[PDB]
């Protein structure tokens, strides 16, 4: 139940960013739909990008 | 055994703009780098960041490399958006940070540090479990 946590490891980091990019280049994964619009697409990737750059 | 990520150093006088490199080593040994994010701290009363630019080891930096700086933290995010074809495969400079030096009354060395957070992915985007991080600094000499 942790948004952005692609590989379910308790961290939201570059590994998740890469996993999301691969995913979109290839279904519905709830914790990857970070804007809750019932799609996982490049908008979710862009949101995760901005999050990672603003995190700390 | 581990990916080395090292912040280097620089020096100058108040008002100078200096370049601090961020270097990767043992890249091939760790199966290349496909993605990474990390966070550096600096003293914002002594340094202001002017720019952050990808180094020679990053291919297609305009697409694959991003950074942001705010109030004492610099963020970095790299991803090979081709997944297989623009990996970091060589040892060398990953990024160059340009800081403008602020005023000091006596010669001072101030740290540029790794803050907690982020991860490094190898050439298959799998976690690199051992990353040896070395903090850097800037020396301001009035
Ligand atoms: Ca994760
Ligand atoms: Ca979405």
């Amino acid at each position: 139940i942790v948004y952005g946590d692609y590989n379910n490891d308790g961290n939201v980091d570059a590994l998740d960013f890469a996993g999301l990019k691969k995913y979109i280049m290839a279904a519905y994964v709830k914790n990857l739909d970070v804007n809750l619009d019932n799609e996982v697409n490049s908008t979710d990737l862009a949101i995760l990008k901005k999050y990672l750059l603003g995190m700390v | 055994d581990s990916l080395k990520v090292t912040v280097g150093t620089a020096n100058g006088k108040p008002g100078d703009t200096v370049t601090v490199p961020v270097t990767f080593a043992d890249v091939a040994k760790m199966k290349n780098v496909g993605t990474c994010n990390f966070y550096l701290g600096y003293d914002a009363s002594l340094l202001e960041v002017v720019s952050v630019d990808a180094g020679p080891i990053v291919k297609n930096a305009a697409v694959n490399f991003s950074s942001s700086a705010s109030n004492g933290t610099i963020s970095f995010l790299f991803l090979d958006n081709t997944i297989t074809d623009e990996l970091i495969t060589a040892d060398g400079v990953f990024a160059n940070i340009k800081f403008k030096l602020k005023s000091v009354t006596a010669k001072t060395t101030t740290p540029v540090t790794f803050k907690d957070g982020g991860a490094f992915g190898d050439g298959t985007m799998s976690k690199i479990a051992s990353v040896t991080k070395t903090n850097g600094s800037v020396t301001i000499d009035p």
